[PDB]
């Protein structure tokens, strides 16, 4: 690893795995969670008001 | 039309029998409405969601 | 009043700011109403009763 710039390739991969790995761990808890508790509501309102 | 009135009174007669009879055997008299079906559907999708 | 009014509205502001703190750390800003918590908590039972 000691010559990155030689090898932008696997430094760039490095990068975009752990990213993608600490986002995934956010994404789970805000995004999901939140879909999980709010989708029931919504369906009974929509189908509700339509 | 007071003549008419007797053969017209049975005739309607019969075919209000007819038509609650089949009410008994083709939906037990079961009471329906659209919304019943309509709010029975929604919880079986709701249980597949979970 | 109006002498006030301006120190008041300054404090008004922070407080606005440390409930969001509270609501932020504690809640995480789940925001709830009385009709979905009884909206939830039926769809629960219901699963259950399913």
């Amino acid at each position: 690893l000691t010559n990155k710039y030689y090898c932008p390739e696997v430094f760039l991969d490095a990068v975009a795995t752990k990213l993608a790995q600490t986002a995934v761990l956010f994404l789970n808890v805000e995004m999901l969670n939140d879909f999980y508790v709010r989708f029931p509501r919504e369906v009974e309102a929509k189908l509700h008001e339509h | 039309m007071s003549s008419k009135l007797n053969e017209t009174t049975e005739a309607i007669q019969r075919e209000l029998e007819e038509t609650t009879y089949q009410f008994k055997v083709q939906y037990n008299e079961q009471p329906m409405s659209a919304e019943s079906y309509l709010a029975a559907s929604l919880d079986d999708f709701k249980h597949q969601f979970h």
